């Protein structure tokens, strides 16, 4: 029900788009992603109008997240990405309108998509 | 449709409509107290009172002294409206306060049980100050998202058990005291140009949260969504006259049309409004109006003090000012095309040194009932229901406790707070019993 688009290389630096296509009731678009050796972590997420944004502290003010209603899409401007930010990024969902940063508390995932940042 | 009011300026019934609509009505800011408590965050009234004015019911902590009230009077419907930032302290909707949502969620649970419909305001005043400080609140238009984020997840936390909503309490005096006169938070005096922008902000917020609860929500929950729309009554000085008609007819667009035109009428602004407003009236796009048209499933009327003091509340323009409701609902039967009305709100007030014997508060409530019950069997308006206001004694605005306005006295020098039927709660209990006056 949440495809994800736009990982893959890119170097330090660089810039990346993902995005996350739903299938269709509002919902809380988020990001999470998961480093090699750690455990899945909060990166980003959105409420239904996009009132309220809220950012991990790793990446605040480097990434913006954003949505298109009429398109279903959530997306997360990555900026200046780090050799640290390579992970497995996955998009998730909550349908109550509250923007919280718990895995536990998105009940839709996405498949992930690679994310790889050079030197 | 838009000018056809004009017409209006040219006991018979004891009993209402078979299963007539009885309520009760009370505003978040004026009967919860606990203005931080348990981690709620300050509204714009909160910071108003500390610099402009010098516990209240205390309903946050006196949950069960409301109900027993409500059991009392035997209303059929209770409303009240959800303090914005006890739920979300920061307007953004943020991790939600725990405790703001058990009291909202176990307030409705105790309506549910008791077969008492809920009727919830989202907003009754009390904007998060985190808003207006960051955007200038109403004044900034991306508050329109922010309020409807907020509605969203009330929708989905209370709608099943909630089947009449209200966006705005009376949203024509959240922009001109708030904005004009200064008399209310935030207290902006002057800055035309903000007045009628927060109105504009004011009618899309609405308008973006009634296409949000037609399109996600009123299908699984089969409820009903409005605005609250407050008015004056007025009537010409001089009655042949048709400059004091057609100045009648202005102060009531002033007031009423303003927002009921978009709202309830073709989707824009009075067209009188339009020409002499032009530099700061904002304009509504044409995909705009047809937005905004047709986004309330009832009229709601506010009809009450707050309409008629004090002085620079509204333009009078040289009439005489009128508590006449029977008139004044023919006017929104004329103007929006005979719509369904809940009187929202309707009373008047006493001196605060009245404390159980308000008798001036019965004499008001029959004689605004009896107008009411002229209006549907002479003039076929078509009122379902009647809120009295309020349920009990409270902080009254900028007139603080000077004033009392509840069916249920309160001695706020009082620790226990205890609710005690005045006169007008004892007459309106026997109003419900024999659905009007008595037999
Ligand atoms: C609505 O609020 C935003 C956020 O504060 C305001 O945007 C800021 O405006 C100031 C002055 O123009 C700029 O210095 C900031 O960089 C802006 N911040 C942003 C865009 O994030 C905006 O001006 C407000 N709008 C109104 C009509 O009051
Ligand atoms: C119309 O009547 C009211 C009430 O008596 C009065 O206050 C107002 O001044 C009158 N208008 C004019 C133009 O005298």
């Amino acid at each position: 029900q949440l495809v994800e688009s736009g990982g893959g290389l890119v170097q330090a630096g660089g810039s990346l788009r993902l995005s996350c296509a739903a299938s269709q009731s509002p919902y809380v678009g988020g990001w999470f992603r998961q480093a090699p050796g750690k455990e899945r972590e909060f990166v980003a997420a959105i409420s239904w109008s996009g009132g309220t944004k809220l950012y991990a502290d790793s990446v605040k003010g480097r990434f913006t997240i954003s949505r298109d209603n009429a398109k279903n899409t959530v997306y997360l401007q990555m900026n200046t990405l780090k050799r640290e930010d390579t992970a497995v990024y996955y998009c998730a969902a909550r349908r109550i309108n509250e923007v919280l940063t718990t895995a536990p508390d998105y009940d839709f995932w996405g498949q992930g998509t690679q994310v790889t940042v050079s030197s | 449709f838009s000018g056809d009011g004009r017409a209006i300026w040219s006991f018979l019934y004891d009993t209402f409509p078979k299963n007539f609509f009885w309520g009760i009505g009370t505003g978040a800011l004026q009967v919860e107290g606990s203005w931080k408590k348990d981690g709620k965050g300050p509204s714009i009234w909160d910071h108003f009172i500390h610099t402009h004015l010098k516990g209240s019911s205390d309903s946050y902590i006196f949950l069960e002294k409301d109900l027993s009230a409500l059991d009392f009077i035997g209303v059929s419907f209770y409303q009240f409206s959800i303090s914005w930032p006890r739920l979300f302290p920061d307007g953004i909707v943020t991790v939600a306060n725990a405790k703001g949502l058990q009291y909202y969620s176990t307030l409705l649970d105790a309506l549910v049980l008791r077969n008492i419909e809920p009727i919830v305001t989202l907003y009754h005043w009390d904007l998060p100050l985190a808003l207006q400080e960051k955007y200038g609140g109403w004044k900034n238009d991306t508050i329109i998202d922010i309020f409807n984020d907020y509605a969203t997840y009330c929708f989905q936390m209370f709608g099943d058990r909630v089947k009449y909503w209200i966006t705005i309490h009376n949203p024509y005096l959240v922009a001109w005291h708030g904005y004009g006169t200064g008399m209310h938070a935030p207290g902006e005096k002057g800055n035309l140009a903000a007045v009628y922008t927060v109105g504009h902000n004011l009618i899309k917020a609405h308008s973006k949260v009634w296409h949000n609860y037609n399109t996600h929500f009123r299908p699984h929950q089969k409820g009903w969504l409005s605005i609250t729309l407050g008015s004056h009554w007025i009537e010409p000085n001089r009655s042949e006259n048709t400059m004091d008609i057609f100045k009648c007819q202005q102060s009531m667009v002033s007031v009423l049309g303003w927002f009921a035109n978009p709202i309830h009428g073709d989707g824009d602004y009075p067209e009188g409004m339009r020409k002499k407003l032009f530099s700061v009236l904002p304009i509504f796009s044409e995909a705009e109006k047809h937005e905004m048209r047709g986004t309330a499933d009832f009229f709601a009327f506010s009809f009450g003090p707050n309409n008629f003091k004090p002085l620079n509340t509204m333009a009078k323009m040289g009439q005489n000012v009128s508590l006449n409701l029977r008139e004044a609902l023919n006017w929104i039967k004329l103007e929006y095309n005979n719509p369904r009305i809940l009187i929202a709100e309707n009373g008047w007030f006493t001196d605060s040194r009245v404390k159980t014997e308000d008798t001036t508060a019965i004499y008001m409530m029959k004689n605004f009932l009896s107008q009411v019950l002229q209006a549907i069997r002479l003039d076929e308006i078509r009122v379902f229901g009647y809120t009295a206001w309020s349920l009990l004694d409270g902080f009254e605005w900028q007139d603080a406790y000077t004033i009392r306005r509840g069916l249920f006295y309160v001695d706020f020098n009082s620790k226990q707070k205890e609710r005690k039927p005045k006169s007008s709660a004892h007459y309106y209990k026997q109003i419900i019993r024999e659905n009007g006056f008595s037999l």
